[PDB]
């Protein structure tokens, strides 16, 4: 089953031909204009892979910027008419989730996922029939954004994340005790504008401080708040395999802290190891066998979850 | 032969030609593009069964109008033709808009853009069509000074009007003097990059 | 054409929520509104003040830093710009000179000090600084809107 | 409200209006009124799925036109509205024609005859047709005599164009302002029968 | 099955709703010319005794006759299909001629032959057991019943000619004077008047002080026998001894007695119909037609010269 | 009403249906034919001889006396009408006027001479009259188409021995 997938949600312009979920026979990459350069490479596609060949279209219909996603979805159609086969619109955070059990073969279908990236930062179960639901939700700023934003206050480099990851090593955590600002709550969700203000004052405050010990104690702050509400979760709902996806996971301290957590009680937690093109033939591939196709009427969101 | 030829610029407008039969269709309704235009160039191909391979060149509209107008209706057709590099007849929005209208004569066809602005042309129809002032973003006083200048005979506003039998007209027309492109060689006429310009330059005078 | 000017000191979170919602209630269709304010100032929790008045939950305004754009569908559509991260001109150019075409949306830009020269004169604009740990000084810049400024002024004189 | 417009007068001009949604479809080609008027209606019904009966109007052009063209049109609509008498609209096809061009004001619209013949009416529109001549046949200098005296700004000659928007428009204001009619009084715009007589004369 | 016909072939306008055979709901007729004007009003008083929810299948005829005339049913009728969400059925008008044979006579063998004998149709056809039917003799020139009216009018005979030459010719002497049976002898079971017609003609121009009533019946006694000829020898080629008269000259006393004298001989079942209900003719048709699922597309467009 | 005659005497069958030949195929399309003639004269044999030019077969020519109209779909369209029943004028003032609109399709009119004020100024006129029981004389009254006059008059000199 030849899926040729399209990818205008991300900021790379990028067209996929897989067979059968795991064979890449053709993957472009523009390495931001999708107009102009979907054009180009479905050009080089077609350049090489027969055009009869390909079985079903896929394409991002969401989350993403309404004008970027109408390029990739509005072309699938057209191509999915002209070739006069399926089409099948992919939602881009499901897709990743579904990336998780990609990554892990043997994995049981009952799992609970913290999502923490920029403006992307929620907790969600994945049911037994590979359903699910988001549980927790930033209110204000995401984890990321925390990241970015309060590196930016400390004067460190882009990117905030591995900047303050590198430098809080040589910091001591819970040197100062910033407000975990929605813990110890009835909720599952999380704020964190609270917390970037916080740094902000004690910025404007103190004086002697170290950055390290600033770095390492706001740190300790977003991993507390995470891995509370993370494990409290996966608690209430007798989950014991909890995945870690998007690009904050990456942290190193929520790595340790999560680790530290699933020894003591007697977890599995997930990591991962993004390709973008591929990512949505092989959701677009999965569709397709359980015959479950888009119709041709299908307008982008651009605040599609869940 | 086989033509197809689609606006999007304001409203759905849909011309298709296989041999001796012409279709007209247009949309005017509150669903989006995204949400019609596949679905009736899906119809109407099944209904006169022809297969998109089985299309001479298709004409699309890229001239000033909305961009996620724009937006879908280039890239639908982008990926109409993209499997068999069909030849692309690129179509001028106001210029159709213009040819669109019965009488001739001087034509002005204007398009509200950012409050206090607007898009802006004027043509000679009397024969052929022949540019008298070329699309560009004018102001809501540069326009009447337009007017009074050119003293038009026909003024086409806001709500355009554009025939899918001449955007067809147009797409043979441009097959015949080899005046066709590729898909990948489209360029949109986006005049919203013009009026951010002028805002500056008259915002400070 | 210049602007009253409408200072405020010392507002708390909900005063300046409170203020939010004044404003937008009170505008007509078709506006911009510039908020001037660096890191930690109150520019997206004014917007949640904003959307009350659009009949919307508080819950639904977040951060578009990485977002770009929210738009909120309510009693009139808000357009919350976040031009923080923003990389490509163009998006500008086209995206939100596409949006100045809406004649009954309201567009709200956090960051909107930066690239003057875009914005439409009668932009109003809104620069939020922070006074203490809980509070907060805004000053409102409308232009010669005989209705507008009247209301506000109200809210002013009802410190 | 839903509403099903068409005139026949020349192309086949159909509008349909269900609720928000607007659809107009034109042809022009070889196939004959009768092999292709009743397959369009057919298949627009089912893809906006609504039955006749579910139509507050229908609208027909009977206006002059090419006899065999108003013919099959007036007798599709009697067949679709007479089990359920569903108000008609008729449709002056030559006013149909004016009010369908952008531009205002004077407007000629004129249709060849049999040899140097014509049918031919203006009006001025500026908000809505107002008939300066009504439709009559004329000679083909007689036209050139109409054309100088009115020096019209717009001229419509031979080739009529026709918007299904304007046809659904008209039907809408025609069941509002309460001058439908039966399917069984309508009365067809003749002007042919003429040619002859002043042929004589 | 109740099935709505039309007819706007020619002339009189017509409606007729029936049921699963010879059950006559409603039988509306103009009779009692401007198809337009009249086929609305008809199915207002249809629709007034009928609910339109009833009807099954809509009929109509789509030929031969007039482009003009037939166009208003057809597309009428198309429209009630669509309207009422029901098959349509477009009917040839030649076959629903013969079909009514076997409605009027409801005990009849399947294989039949047939002649067909009217102003404007003159021919010799076969209908096979499965009742599906061809045309095997045909009119080159004008059909007999020109023949008759164009005659008529040369011996200066009131409208129409058919009756007239009938009732003048008895008092006349046949063969009297001899003119020729063009198409007599032929290998072709094909039919030519016009020069039987032209014949007549030129004797009237080489006028004598003859008899009116002696040349009608001559004239007529020459119709009758190339009429009887040729529908003998058919039917005898082709092993039927049942054969049927359909058309207004079926009506001719002289060939009446001719075929009645010459089937007395052969043992040979002879159908007349009695000395109309053209609305039925199309419904029973239909029903035919509903009955065996064959059903017309609503591209079909109507053909004046449809035969067979 | 006077215009160029083209007399012929003593034509066959063959010779008159080879004369209506020569003179349709040399028609440009949209023209009337009026056929004059007493019964029997050879009108419908003409037309006979006329369907030769649109590439169909003689046999579906039939006299429309009945049938009103015939319509001749081949390489041209020829609208055979027999006004010899006609009754109701209405039928000339709508259907007739309707296809005389039509630019490229040729119609000829048995009997067209009853209705004489109806027909277009431009008309080809065709009297025939019978010479004797198997030659018929033809007449064709054509005006300014100078243009078919050269053709007709050609076949004059096939005629020239008879
Ligand atoms: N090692 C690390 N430790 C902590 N934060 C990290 C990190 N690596 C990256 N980040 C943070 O992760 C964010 C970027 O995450 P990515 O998932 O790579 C793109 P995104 O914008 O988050 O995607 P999204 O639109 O799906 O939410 C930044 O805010 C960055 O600072
Ligand atoms: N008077 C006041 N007005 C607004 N927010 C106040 C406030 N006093 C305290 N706060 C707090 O300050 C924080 C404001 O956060 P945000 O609204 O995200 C600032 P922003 O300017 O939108 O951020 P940005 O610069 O990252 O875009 C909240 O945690 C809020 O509770
Ligand atoms: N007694 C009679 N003898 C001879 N001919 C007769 C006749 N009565 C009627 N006719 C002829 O019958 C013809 C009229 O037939 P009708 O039945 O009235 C309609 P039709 O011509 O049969 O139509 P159709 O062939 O289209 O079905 C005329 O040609 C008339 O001369
Ligand atoms: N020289 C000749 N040219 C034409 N026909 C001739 C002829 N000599 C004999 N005939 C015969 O004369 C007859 C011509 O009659 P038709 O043309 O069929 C009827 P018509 O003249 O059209 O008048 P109608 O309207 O009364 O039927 C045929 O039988 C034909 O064979
Ligand atoms: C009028 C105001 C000065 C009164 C006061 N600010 C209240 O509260
Ligand atoms: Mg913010
Ligand atoms: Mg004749």
């Amino acid at each position: 089953m030849r899926v040729l997938g399209i990818e205008t949600s991300c900021d790379e312009t990028a067209v996929a031909v897989l067979d059968d979920g795991k064979n890449v026979v053709v993957n472009f990459t523009v390495s931001r204009h999708h107009l102009k350069n979907l054009p180009i490479l479905l050009k080089k596609a077609f350049e090489k892979v027969p055009p009869e060949t390909v079985d079903v279209v896929a394409a991002t219909y969401g989350p993403g910027l309404i004008g970027a996603l109408l390029v990739g979805l509005s072309a699938a159609k057209g191509l999915a008419i002209s070739l006069e086969k399926p089409f099948v619109g992919v939602n881009h955070v499901e897709a990743h989730v579904q990336a998780v059990f990609l990554a892990n073969p043997d994995l049981k279908p009952p799992l609970v996922v913290l999502m923490v990236s920029g403006g992307h930062t929620q907790l969600m179960k994945v049911d037994e029939d590979y359903s699910m639901e988001v549980l927790g939700e930033t209110l204000d700023d995401s984890a990321g954004e925390a990241f970015d934003k309060v590196a930016r206050l400390l004067g460190l480099g882009y990117p905030g994340g591995p900047v303050i990851d590198r430098v809080a090593k040589k910091g001591d955590p819970e040197k100062y005790s910033f407000p975990r600002p929605m813990l110890d709550d009835d909720s599952y969700n999380f704020s964190f504008a609270g917390l970037k203000t916080s740094v902000l004052y004690f910025l404007q405050r103190e004086k002697g401080y170290k950055v390290e010990d600033v770095a390492a104690s706001f740190q300790k702050a977003v991993v507390d708040i995470l891995v509370e509400k993370t494990f409290r979760l996966a608690r209430n709902l007798g989950i014991r395999k909890i995945a870690f996806v998007g690009g904050v996971a990456a942290n190193s301290m929520l790595r340790e802290e999560v680790r530290k957590r699933a020894e003591r009680w007697n977890y599995e937690v997930f990591f991962p190891p993004t390709d973008n093109a591929l990512m949505v033939a092989k959701a677009g591939y999965e569709k397709a066998k359980r015959g479950m196709f888009s119709p041709l009427s299908l307008n982008a969101d651009p605040n599609l979850n869940v | 032969m086989n033509v197809l030829a689609l606006d999007t610029s304001q409203r759905i407008r849909i011309g298709l030609r296989k041999g001796e039969d012409l279709f007209e269709i247009s949309y005017t309704g509150e669903k989006k593009h995204a949400e019609i235009l596949p679905v009736v160039v899906k119809k109407l191909l099944d209904e006169l069964d022809l297969k998109v391979k089985d299309l001479d060149v298709v004409g699309v509209g890229i001239g000033p109008g909305g961009l996620t107008g724009l937006r879908v209706g280039i890239a639908t057709v982008v990926g109409l033709v993209s499997p068999y590099d069909i030849p692309v007849a690129p179509l001028n929005s106001f210029e159709m808009t213009a040819k669109s209208c019965p009488a001739d004569g001087v034509v002005l066809v204007a398009r509200r853009a950012r409050k206090g602005y607007h898009y802006c042309a004027v043509y000679l129809k009397d024969k052929g069509l022949n540019p008298l002032k070329e699309p560009s973003v004018v102001s809501d006083e540069e326009l009447e000074e337009i007017t009074k200048e050119f003293s038009p005979k026909i003024v086409l506003k806001d709500d355009l009007l554009i025939s899918p039998a001449v955007l067809v007209e147009e797409s043979e027309r441009l097959f015949r003097e080899k005046k066709t492109i590729h898909y990948y060689e489209i360029e949109p006429l986006y005049l919203q990059k013009s009026i951010a310009e002028l805002n500056w330059e008259k915002k400070k005078r | 054409q210049k602007m009253r000017h409408l200072r405020f000191e010392n507002l708390t979170e909900e005063q300046l929520k409170r203020l939010a919602k004044i404003l937008t209630e009170n505008l007509k269709g078709g506006e911009v509104v510039i908020l001037s304010g660096n890191l930690g100032a109150g520019k997206t929790t004014f917007v949640k003040g904003m959307i009350r008045a659009i009949g919307l939950d508080e819950k639904m305004v977040k951060s578009p830093t990485f977002t770009l754009m929210n738009v909120y569908p309510g009693l009139k559509t808000i357009y919350h710009l976040d031009l923080y991260r923003l990389q490509d001109t163009d998006f500008l150019s086209l995206d939100v000179e596409d949006i100045l075409e809406d004649e009954d949306g309201i567009m709200v830009v956090e960051w909107g000090d930066l690239f003057d020269g875009f914005w439409p004169e009668d932009s109003i604009k809104v620069k939020i600084e922070i006074a203490d740990e809980s509070h907060r000084n805004v000053e409102i810049l409308i232009p010669e809107e005989v209705n507008f400024l009247v209301e506000k002024i109200e809210r002013y004189r009802k410190e």
